[PDB]
């Protein structure tokens, strides 16, 4: 009841191309 | 701060700032992915390809459309075209800029719903807008009253405007525009010997009816002319270096806007549709919007289209009545500087769907405050 | 730990590590059995003899090729072979190195199921894996798009990729290379007056094909002026001290690999194959390929092909394409080099195949793991 | 006068005359060619066999197709082919007898033009008229209404017919058919170890595929009861006298049928195929069309295909339609029973091309008179 209360309240990409 | 207009459109995308007189990026909506095998490892492999990109990789990529016939089907393709047109075109944040869009009329509402959701859930702004594509026509035009005959590359309506009021049950759509003729072109295209199956050859057909297709004047005599001699026949050069060369398909293909009965629908023309919409207004008016033809959208680009749409119009209206097709020479980016207008209108800033509206009122706000 | 590579030919065995420029062992892949009366006990007498041994010692064998067409015939042989290439050429332990091997396109599955089951029980590795030879001739061009012919001793093979994406239904293949020109150079040397019927004989030969041979511009035009004037004419030296004299056979024998008829098969030329590998692909990426032509192997290592093949190329395709042939001059072990590529590169330590997945899934896991 | 009815198929060739149930002459479409060198002087050493004798001596021939993909390319062969089918098999004359012929839709129309020209000229019949299969097929079937789906060996069309009324929009060509099944059998009988490369291997594939392969129910728990046991596993015995063995390979050669993308090709199988002809129709004629899936052609002859269509279409389908394949035993022929009923109609006798109306309006009366 209170969880329901607290809930529902109203580069390497260019690195990786070179090598 | 300065607004964004980003008219998605069924083929090409066309966004940029506002009070700016060009779009700054126009780039067509698909989005590819890859249909082979890859076998070199690394190198960038991305898995989906957006944009101009995939016009440029085409060649091993399968192309889809997001949007058909003015209506998205494919919402997380349409998720990549705006992250493509917000992110890497524009490079813009949506958090701190307004957003225009346009939309088709006689829309369904589950589309201006999830347009709704997605601009103010996954690209969330301060505030956005859904107009009609006619009215920033009209507004591109520099005039108040005027019929206004759109084409895009999925939609073709008429709407008629007189001193600002919209008449809604004046409005006609029809869904015939640029991709039928494509398609239909790809068709016709079988007949001389040159296939074209593939959603890469979709673009190359596309690319030849942009440069060499034109509406008849009259098609009778046209069609004698190009049966008599081929001085009406053009080449052009396809990617592996092939000539082709083309002849009544030239004018075969925007034919198809004035007789719809080529491609097996049962509805009339463009000019019985605008002369239907003319007449189903009141009868006062029907003079002051037959000398106001508003041209607009890239399917009328055509260099044969007004002429043979007065004809048409003027063989449709009585005598005594003035027929002037207003065609801009800047007709085809003209709905996006009509959004450039409207973001800069003073008046215009009290009509925006604020984020507080949106969490106050549900996605429901869209449909009472738009038209 | 560095890798291992080994490109298994059907002619010459190319191996070494990883990281490495040249090839640290190339030699043929002969196994050599005696074949008359030993009558001397003993002078350290072997039963087999393996490689540069068995082209010393070549008089008083018999030399089996265990690999015909990339088809391993003869296991007991190949074991024979890398046992040899492992402990005496590099005289490395196995069980502590991966170990990539190359094989040609549509080679059959038992073939690749028996080597990664001698790989993994009879010379048990870390891991193993197999590849394709024009993925690494292309690494070796340095360049992402293509067709690669590769040439060696059994196989020739057009594979063309774009973008890193290989299209398998565009790979082609033919079962003639450099061990047919050495056998149609044994039928034709035959004209002159010298005789070459044993398998010590096939080694002059090919000594005469690699030495002497040239590939003609015009065939009809060169075998006139070899028939006009002995100015073609070219002598070389026998071991035994005979001298023999050539005409027309320096560009007979490799005319073969632009006119199969010759040897009686059905199959056109190469150029003829690589116009039709190029016309098979997608139409939007020809234009690169006809500019990236790549060739690789020891039979494209005559000095008149490059010509000769952008002669037919540029006669084939049309007249607005750039015809580029990229022959590097260590084209010859460059398939090689592009295995050095693949094994030190850091994105394909995720690749192998280990020692875990094969006892899971025994020797099957290759097909679905590979190409 | 007796008509006659002459399918020039992409395979075979099926000729004979009208009010005849099955076909006199079936035989199929080769030109062969002899590639050696005759050295028996005499002995009528033709230099062209067509047909059956083309079949007879084809281990010294290269053979050709004339026809690729409904395309008549070679036209000369073709007119050998044509010249051979009335004189040799039929033995008739052809200026006394009106000869039907048979088009795939969406055909170039300069093959209609060749072909009406040759017709009228060297064969100078005195009528002739060139139809549509699959309005021959639903002929054949008794019914009006219906779906067709023709397959021969280069072209898979779909044609809806309601009531007798045809809808062009809707008709949807493929070019995937036997020959490409032919094909790729012949890509992957080279995993077992059995290479077939030339022109004459290709009948060898041919008779393979129509003797031992069916259409699996589904393909992945077949796929697994292959790869477990050797239960599906046949064998066959080759001209030489050698016996193979295969085992999923008779489902994976007619399941490119239902996944293009085995061949590399971006369009979707048969079933989708038909599910968008009937989507593309109108809704009233739906229920009609879903109820009459009229196959035919031989490459719907595989005893597994009317209950995998069935459960494709009724899994594409809403659950209240009666799906109902339409798959009649004698489908391999009935193209040629269909145009055995249009040739024998007392009301088909005015539509004849005559020579008089061809001398009229030149070689261009087939596309205003035929469809
Ligand atoms: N110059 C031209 N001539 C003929 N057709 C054109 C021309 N420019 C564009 N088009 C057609 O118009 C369409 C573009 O219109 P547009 O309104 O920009 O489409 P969208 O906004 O839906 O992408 C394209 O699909 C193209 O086929
Ligand atoms: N310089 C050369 N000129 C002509 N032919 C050559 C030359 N070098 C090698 N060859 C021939 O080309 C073939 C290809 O060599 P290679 O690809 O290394 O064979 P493999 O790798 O299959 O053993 C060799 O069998 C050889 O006969
Ligand atoms: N029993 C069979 N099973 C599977 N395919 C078959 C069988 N018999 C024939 N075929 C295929 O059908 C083709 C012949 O079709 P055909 O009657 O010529 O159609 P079309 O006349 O439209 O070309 C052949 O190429 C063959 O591959
Ligand atoms: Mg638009
Ligand atoms: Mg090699
Ligand atoms: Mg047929």
């Amino acid at each position: 009841f209170a969880k329901l209360t607290l809930a529902f309240s109203a580069d390497s990409k260019t690195a990786q191309n070179l090598s | 701060t300065t607004a964004l207009v980003c008219d998605n459109g069924s083929g090409l995308v066309k966004a940029g700032f506002a009070g700016d007189d060009a779009p700054r990026a126009v780039f067509p909506s698909i989005v590819g992915r890859p249909r082979h095998q890859g076998v070199m490892v690394g190198m960038g492999q991305k898995d989906s390809y957006v944009g101009d990109e995939a016009q440029s990789k085409r060649g091993i990529l399968t192309l889809k459309y997001p949007i058909e016939h003015g209506i998205i089907t494919n919402w997380d393709d349409m998720e990549k075209i705006w992250h493509h047109t917000f992110y890497n075109e524009l490079r813009v944040a949506p958090e701190e800029h307004p957003t225009l869009l346009t939309e088709a009329p006689l829309n369904p509402k589950a589309n201006r719903e999830k347009m709704t959701q997605i601009m103010f859930e996954t690209f969330n702004v301060p505030a956005m807008y859904v107009a009609i594509q006619a009215v920033l026509s009209l507004y591109a035009s520099g005039r108040t009253t005027g019929i206004v005959l759109d084409s895009g590359d999925g939609v073709t309506h008429n709407v008629p405007i007189y001193e600002g009021y919209a008449l809604p049950h004046a409005i006609m759509r029809l869904d015939l525009a640029g991709r039928d003729l494509t398609d239909y072109l790809m068709k016709i295209l079988t007949e001389r010997g040159y296939s074209f199956v593939t959603t890469a050859e979709r673009e190359i057909v596309r690319d030849i009816k942009e440069k060499l297709c034109y509406v008849a004047l009259d098609f009778e005599n046209e069609m004698a002319t190009a049966a008599s001699s081929s001085s009406l026949e053009k080449s052009y050069e396809l990617p592996d270096g092939q000539v082709i060369t083309i002849g009544n398909e030239r004018f075969r293909c925007p034919e198809t806007l004035f007789q719809p009965s080529f491609i097996g629908m049962e509805s009339a023309g463009i000019h019985e549709t605008t002369y239907n919409s003319i007449m189903k207004c009141d009868i006062d008016i029907r003079k002051d919007l037959y000398a106001n033809n508003v041209m607009s959208g890239g399917t009328t680009m055509y260099p044969g289209i007004a002429d043979r749409m007065q004809k048409e119009i003027t063989a449709l209206a009585p005598s005594t009545m003035k027929i002037k097709i207003i065609a801009p020479p800047e007709r085809k980016y003209s709905v996006w500087i009509g959004g450039s207008i409207l973001a800069s209108l003073s008046t215009f800033q009290q009509m925006w769907i604020t984020k507080q509206e949106y969490d106050e009122a549900g996605p429901s706000i869209v449909h009472r405050k738009c038209f």
